[PDB]
């Protein structure tokens, strides 16, 4: 007979949004970069950011339609940019490639155009892992009222396994 | 056309024509392959096997 409680009732850390944390440390392809958040550009409710992930498939299947399991993907690349009008309008804060442990079947360069950039000494990126860092980032941006613009995001969120609301 | 072949040989009925059982294009050898099955008969030979290729003649 005890009730459930949420973390929206709680007080959550947010500073991982306002800094980087990556064990690649090469940080090359220093473009108009994944520029770090500060609390002047702290996230809000109702606000908008844009987002685009590139995927790779990692599964072998069978014929499955003829009158070893059916193929599914995993994430390869993520770029989340400030969609709000400002000095960092469209400037990324996430351009992170995947610290992927096991073997990856498809590079999907026709769908993703990876180098493959998922090398640890040959990063040329903030080769960063989801395990509690950027999944927490996207999860908190979901949590705070930062809507996610972009293209075809539905099955993208599915393959992420995030369930972004309406 | 796969169903059409299923018609053309599932109705093919004889004795020396060994009966078409079924076909399937798998991906199990690594590649794709349209594997068909028939009935195993023990000790399959030709007449040239039965005399000339294999002992005896």
């Amino acid at each position: 007979r005890k009730p459930f409680f949420s973390v929206d009732t709680y007080s959550i850390n947010y500073d991982i949004l306002f800094r980087d944390y990556f064990a690649n440390g090469i940080r090359d392809t220093a473009r108009r970069e994944y520029k770090l958040l500060t609390h002047d550009e702290a996230p809000k409710s109702g606000t908008l950011v844009a987002i685009d992930a590139e995927f790779v498939s990692l599964q072998s299947e069978l014929c499955e339609i003829d009158h070893i399991r059916p193929k599914r993907t995993a994430l390869a690349r993520i770029s989340i940019i400030r969609g709000e009008e400002g000095e960092l309008y469209g400037v990324p804060f996430v351009d992170d490639y995947v610290v992927n442990t096991n073997h990856i079947e498809d590079y999907l360069t026709r769908y993703s155009g990876i180098l493959p950039g998922d090398l640890d000494p040959e990063k040329s990126t903030k080769r960063l892992v989801r395990r509690n860092v950027v999944y927490r980032k996207v999860w908190l941006l979901m949590q705070l009222g930062c809507v996610f613009v972009g293209h075809g995001l539905n099955n993208d969120f599915k393959h992420i396994n995030i369930n972004v609301p309406r | 056309k796969i169903s059409k072949i299923y018609q053309i040989w599932s109705k093919i009925n004889c004795t020396n024509l060994i009966k078409f059982r079924d076909i399937f294009q798998t991906t199990k050898f690594g590649n794709l392959s349209i594997c068909l099955v028939f009935d195993y008969y023990p000790n399959s030979l030709s007449l040239y096997d039965y005399h000339f290729v294999n002992f005896p003649k």
